[PDB]
């Protein structure tokens, strides 16, 4: 579907932490 | 040893800091082997056995041993060299095909 | 505050720092992750590297193979410039190559 679409059906109880948030060895940010 | 797109893989996560506990983790790989072998890097959506029905949660499909779903909105170029990339399994074309089209939706 | 597509700005790191925005306006209120790729003053002639257009202070070329989702508040994102369309469409065009 449409990112619209997608993005109507975000929710509080939804939503995930961001998993791999650490920078190790080359990564830039 | 270079991870392939389509390959489940488990990365190092080791955090110097943070609530979040170290350890490995897994994750899809999306981009193309050519690009792994010679950036030294790998795009990567992060994969998890938490199910929300999250819009951009992506159903894990055609493994062996995995199961969960993709993130595909959080999408990651990750050293995999330094985060030690190791190929545990490797799930369905469409299955990338999905996790891509998202990120391709996403960008623009 | 919300960052914007085509947006140059600035990210805390790690063991501040300018990146560029790829992903959509909306994608970035509501998820509350921005997609970005690093910006950098070395040009070292990779592939992947694309030069930075239509900008005020910010020079460089943008890594598309260094591309990441982030969370922009987290890291106290703040939009100090911006490029060309040309620009974005060229970052997105590399990062979808990669992942296709």
């Amino acid at each position: 579907p449409t990112l619209e679409e997608l993005l109507g059906q975000c929710t509080a109880e939804n939503r995930h932490h961001e998993y791999l948030c650490d920078s190790q060895g080359k990564e830039m940010l | 040893y270079c991870p392939a797109r389509g390959d489940v893989i488990l990365l190092d996560f080791n955090p110097q800091s943070g609530h979040e506990q170290a350890g490995k983790r897994p994750a899809l790989v999306v981009s193309d082997d050519l690009f792994n072998q010679v950036t030294g890097f790998a795009v990567v959506c992060p994969i998890t056995n938490q199910i929300k029905g999250y819009p951009f949660e992506v159903p894990v499909d055609g493994t062996t041993k995995t199961t969960g779903v993709i993130l595909a909105d959080q999408v990651k170029s990750l050293d995999w060299k330094a985060r030690a990339a190791r190929t545990v399994d490797s799930v369905s074309g469409e299955t990338v095909t999905t996790v891509v089209d998202m990120v391709s939706k996403i960008i623009k």
